[PDB]
Parts: C-alpha cells; structure tokens; sequence
C-alpha cells in the first residue's frame, strides 16, 4: 500500500507530479 | 500526525530570483510541499521577507538565510508537533521568529513551512488541500470556484509605453464554469496578439503573462481589448467585463494625480475618481484597484462614496493584507475589497483571519498571485477552500500563471456544482 | 503494480493552448501525473499530436479528441496491466492506435499516458521517477546531472529584430554543481536584463523565457551576451560557453544561406559552414543546431568533416527525434548530436531507444523542452535517469522553464556525489 493514496491527483499534484518523494523506511 | 522532517531548499521563481521552498514529512510517511511568491525585503507596513544581500550570489537576492532558518530553528521547534493544529504550528514559528513583521526567519520561510504543513496535513487526512482549508476555515464542504481577473495590459511601472493605467484585466463573468472561464480568457488572449500584430506592435509578454505593447494611451489600451474580446466572439459586458489597477501612488505628486499620458491633467482626488468614473461609464470596467495612493485616505473615503455601490473598489497597496490597517479601513468607509497575499502576512493562520476580517464586513477578498511566483498552485486550493469567489493569478500565458488555472480545472473537475462558479455576482456592487 | 484508472484532462500549457494531461493510478493508491508539451499537428517525419480543429474552442487547438482516447480506449485496453512493464505499456498503446506516427490517438494522448504511467510505477516501487527511468534503460544507479544550454537571446523567426540566428544560448561549464550553473545562468539572466534597459531595448519575453530585443545585427547580439557574462562576474569560455540554434532553413533559399545580419549576405552551404567555423575562432561557441537545411545532407556532410572534430552540431529539424533518420545519419556522418522531444516519438520505451543510439553512436543526446511547455519537469528526470548529460530547458524566467531547473536542484539534493555535474566534457568536442 501507498504510504500517502490519492483519490485523484489534485490531491497533491507535487506528489503525484514527482516533484516530492515519499521518504522510505516509512517512519512509524 | 506528527512532524518528523522538515526540508528547506532555495530553488528558483518565475523572474529568475531565489525563493524559499519546504517539505513537510509526517509519521505514516505523509509528505507537503509549497514554496514562497516573491515579496518585499523592505517596507513598514507587511510582512518582510529575508533576502541574503549577498552581492556575488544572485545579486545579493540569496534566501539562503531563510533556508537555515527552516531547516534549523523552526524545524527543531515542529519535530513532535501535530501538524493537523495549523493555528498551534503557526504560533510556534511566529512566537519564535519573535518580531511582528517576521524579519528573522523571513515571511518567506514561515509562509513556506506554513503551507507545506498544510498540504502535509491534508495528506494525513486523505483529502486534498481545499478540503482541509474548509475545515481550518470552520466551514467543512463550502466552495466556490473564483472568478478570475486576468492581466491582458500592461502599463504605467509594468510597461514602458504610453498608457498610465498599470493593468487592465478581463474576468469572464459569462461563463458557467471556470473550465469555460479559462477558455474564454485564453481565447480573448490568442485574439489580442493577433489584433497587436496587426498594428505591428511587440506580443512579448510581462512577469505575469500579459502584453506591454506600444499603446499612445489608455484609451488605445481598452479600444485594443474590446476589439480582442470581440473577435473572440464575445460581447463586453454581458460575456466579459474590465477590471483595472491604478497603481495611483505611481502618479501621485505633492497631493495631486498625475496622468501623463493624458494631457498630464493633474487631478485633484476629487477630479481623479470622477475621471475613473468616465471610463466605467465608457466600458465595463467593473473593478478598480488602489485607484488613489493608500495614504489619501479621505479621497478613498469620496472614491468610495461616489463608486462603492457600483463598483469593486480594490485595495492592494492600500491594506497590505494587513488586518490593522484593513479593521480601521472598514470603519472608516474605505474601499469595498481587498486583495489577499499569503506572504504580506506570512502564515495560512492569518491568512484565513484576513479573509474572514473581509468577508465578515461584506468585502469581498481577492486572492492574488505576486510577480514573482512558482509551479505551485496553492492559491487555487485557497480561494476554493475558502470559498473566497474571486482570483487574480494572471494572464493566460506562462505556467506560473497557467498552473494555477489548471489546478482549478482538477478541482472544479473532482467538485463539479459543489464549488459553483456564480459569475458577476461575485463581483463587488454586481 | 496493477493499473486500475487512467484519467485524462484538457488542461492549459504555457502559451495559453491546450494539451493533455493524464492521471494515471495503481492498485494501493500509487498515482503518476504528466502531460504532454505542445507538438506538431501535421507533417510526415514525426509522430503528430491529435487536434480538434473546432474553430469555436481555443481557436481550433482543443484537444478533447485525445482526452478521449485517454479517458475511452487506452484506459479500457491498460486497465489490469502492470504500470512496471514500461515497454509492454507503451506496446499496447502504439499497437492500438496502430498508425505509424500516433496519429489516431494523437502523440499527445500517448506520451502523457507514458509518462504518467511511469511516474506510477516508480511510486509503486518506492523510487523517484529518476532513479526508475535508470532502471528501465538497464543502467541503474547510473546518473549525471545535465549541462543546461539557457536560451538568452532569440532571432530569426523567433523575433522582430537584425539577428539571423534563431537563438544563442550559455553554457555554465565552469560550474562544479547543477545548482551552481542555476545560479549563474540566473546572474548573466539579470545582467542582461541590465544591460538592454540601458541600451533602450525591451526586457519583455518569448516563449522560452529570454530576451528578443530590437538588436542590429547577428555581431551585436554577441556583443551584449559578452557583456552580461562580464557584469556577471564571469570569463566567457572559461566560466560560460555559447551554443547556437541557426535554424538555418529560415534563412535557405535557391540553394543559399542568405543572412540579414549579416547585411543580406549570401552563402553556399561549403561558406557558410566556414562562416560557422570562424565564429567558432572568435567566440566560444562549442554547440551549433541546424546550421544547415534539414535537406542538405551534402552540407552536413561537409560540415560535419570541417567542424565536427571540435564543435557539437546538433540535429533538430535535422532528424526529429526519429531513429531511422538518426540511423542513416549516422551511417553517413552527419552530424554528432541530437536534440531529444519525446512528444516527436510519442512514448517513454521509444524516447530511451533514441537516446541509446545516440550514445552507442558517440552522438551526444540534448533533453529539449518544446515553446509549449507545462509545469510538468518530466525531462529533468530524464536527463538525469539516462545520464543524457545535456539538457535545453528555457531560459531562466518562466516556471514552464524553472520549473525543470528547479527539479534539477531537487535531484542533485537527493544524488549529490552519485550523479556527476561533468561541465564542459559532456559537450561533443570538447
Ligand atoms: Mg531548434
């Protein structure tokens, strides 16, 4: 599963753009 | 949902010059990102923004101060905290920047880490920003899509021809939608070169997209427009009408109004607002910004009175998305709207306060881009999730303009009639 | 990493046209978002976008045609496909359309859905769209940050000026960083600036974001990108070097190269590659694109063998982004370099291939924009996911340009010694 799901990418067009990158291990 | 990395970073604005971006990490992995408009480094009455003045960078317009402010002191001061409690994550950096302009850390590295806690936020609750700045607002599930007023002619500061007017804009009223708004501007626009180039006029475009031509006069510059709209095949006044930006401090001198590029007449505060008043009567120009110098109180008080009932009466200069100053305009009887800056105030917190200021006096709030702006398009979210009803973010031209747009057409997209777009009447006095 | 919805949209690129956007989204919530740059409707040498030609929106330029390809049949046929197995992704989009040149669906449909389908499963996998582009070339981990040629000064066609040249461009090879050649293209940008209000000339802007001003001749233009480098703080050749676009089939006529700039001088191909030659001793101009008619190959020939061993001659009209031009060009030795549009070939999977071809040639690669661009950044990541080590993105103004620079910076953050700034080696000849 994606950390961060959109719906749709308006969500958050940085991340769905690649502009920003979720940051693995996933802190928890 | 807890902050546990903050990422601070100096990229490059749409002119060229450094600004500040953030990025805002949350446990569970969720991730924001937003980045400042340019702003004033000085000036009494805003938020400041901290340049470097670092001559053998960018010509001393660094923000690599700003930078180590983001990724140092206020980091270290958000790591643990919820970023969910946007009024709580603003007060930390605001308390701890300690000045009332935000001239330590800068405007622009508050407003960044402001909005990239925001957006990180949003994720961390499934929805997109506009969502989550209705809740912020108190005001879960109401939207509207604004009603732009888009930069078709540029003058006065913004231009070196002959037109003493800085901007005359179009907005399209008409439309049902603002997918149709973004066409029928992008319409007019393509229409307008074509009218210039016809003339043998310069279709190279301004920091916010629109044209500078040669024009002899202002007059020339709305003849040039109505021309352009008709030849999109829309009629001015009904499918389209004319917002305009004095810029009236330009003319300003020794308490009077000059205008030379007409005759040099030098008006009275009096005689200039019945001069404005002539061209609303000549054409739809429905909307006027900072049309007297924003210390010419006691004019904007008469401006206000002869025009205020029909006419949205724009200040921009004249409030500085400054609640002081806006609290004592309201009562005063000055002006009907404001335009809003996110970075003349510095936080998504008091930008929500301003807006509300606004809204609560019957003003209407006007979200504005600045000159200098990036590929981010959180002004779109703003003005939907706030349902503010209008926005200025540019001509039809240039991604620092059009991303915006685009960002608006994704969410009118996911909405639909949820964020109506209501046309004229969002306009003051329509 | 299974695709479940692919959504496509009308969205607006940086000269107010439309274009496509896709959206495309994977099994446990991975989402990629692209769009296409501004391309070629017709012709027979390169993969066509799909227009509407309905006069009565966006002046015949809407593109609702190819969002439905997107939204109808490419979804329907990817829908249940996994996002990682590019090649197969664009296979059954190419078959599918099943023209040579992706005219059924538009090169616009295609490639956004390509692109949006990668950045899908580079999430998918945990990686930026960078890191997997490297992945799918079989070079993983290999990567260089690219050295931008900075568009500066625009002629020819692209102006209303005395300079036959289509555009001169800086080279910041002296730089040890992407970040650092960002800035100092970003100085010489102000400085010029600087330099044309003093000379009375206008600072407006093109497309590509620099300068188009009313210069003599091709000398002068040279002359004022001197003084820009100079006020700068920088040695031209050492710190910055020149690159050229002639788009010299503008200036082609009965077999000639006749040039206005030049006071209306005519030149044989053979004079005019000598012409070439001795601006190359004069200034540091190490880059030079279509310095010849697209259908002098006789020419290019020559001029190859004249100027190849030292100047980069770059291909753009020349080939088209086409390996079976590039092909046979290389077989005859016509020229050494090559422009890269992937909207001129039309997905991911093809664009890779031409680039290594390219590479296995000795030819270099150059990542281009197109004059409609969007806020997407996708060829950042593609110069530096295949290493290209060269990249023709804008000046520095315009977030449809800075908007790639400013992923660069993002990237060689994230990088820092695993992908190289290599400077002026990159550059075929030196
Ligand atoms: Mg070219």
């Amino acid at each position: 599963q994606s950390p961060m799901p959109l719906t749709v990418a308006a969500a958050s067009p940085e991340l769905a753009s690649g502009k920003v990158w979720i940051r693995y291990p996933i802190v928890r | 949902s807890k902050i546990v990395k903050i990422i601070g970073r100096e990229i490059i604005d749409s002119r060229g010059n450094p600004t500040v971006e953030a990025e805002v990490h949350l446990e569970g992995g969720f991730v924001g990102m937003a980045a400042a408009p340019s702003g004033a480094s000085t000036g009494s009455r805003e938020a400041l923004e901290l340049r470097d003045g670092d001559k053998s960078r960018f010509l001393g317009k660094g923000v690599t101060k700003a930078v180590a402010a983001v990724n140092g002191p206020i980091a270290q001061a958000l790591i643990g905290k919820d970023a969910k409690d946007q009024a709580g994550i603003d007060k930390i950096m605001i308390d701890l920047d300690g000045t009332e302009n935000k001239s330590k850390f800068g405007a622009n590295a508050i407003l960044a880490v402001s909005l990239a806690n925001a957006k990180a936020a949003a994720a961390a609750k499934g929805m997109p920003l506009y969502e989550h700045i209705a809740e912020l607002n108190g005001t879960p599930g109401k939207y509207s899509m604004p009603v732009p007023m888009m930069n078709i002619i540029n003058g006065g500061e913004h231009a070196d021809n002959n037109v003493d007017i800085q901007e005359f804009m179009i907005q399209p009223v008409g439309a049902k939608t603002v997918k149709e708004a973004i066409r029928m501007g992008s319409e007019v626009f393509h229409h307008l070169a074509k009218v210039l180039k016809a003339k043998g006029m310069n279709t190279a475009v301004g920091d916010e997209g629109g044209y500078a031509p040669n024009l002899g006069s202002n007059a020339e510059a709305l003849a040039v427009i109505a021309e352009a709209v008709k030849a999109a095949g829309y009629e001015l006044g009904k499918d389209i009408t004319l917002a305009m930006d004095c810029a009236a401090s330009e003319f300003y001198k020794d308490g009077k109004y000059v205008l030379a590029g007409e005759g040099n007449k030098a008006f009275t505060s009096e005689e200039f607002t019945h001069f404005l008043e002539e061209l609303t009567k000549q054409y739809p120009i429905v909307s006027i910004e900072d049309g007297l110098d924003e210390s010419d109180w006691d004019g904007f008080a008469y401006q206000t009175k002869v025009l205020g009932d029909k006419i949205q009466l724009v200040g921009d200069d004249l409030f500085v998305t400054n609640t002081k100053i806006l609290k004592e305009g309201i009562e005063k009887g000055i002006a009907n709207s404001i335009l809003i800056k996110f970075n003349q105030i510095g936080s998504l917190t008091e930008t929500l306060a301003a807006i509300k200021m606004a809204k609560d006096a019957g003003y209407t709030a006007v979200i504005s881009h600045r000159s200098g702006e990036t590929e981010d398009a959180t002004i779109a979210d703003l003005a939907v999730g706030t349902a503010a009803g209008q926005i200025k973010t540019g001509s039809m031209s240039r991604s620092d303009r059009v991303a915006k747009y685009n960002q608006l057409i994704r969410i009118e997209e996911a909405l639909g009639e949820k964020a109506p777009y209501n046309g004229r009447k969002e306009i003051k006095g329509q």
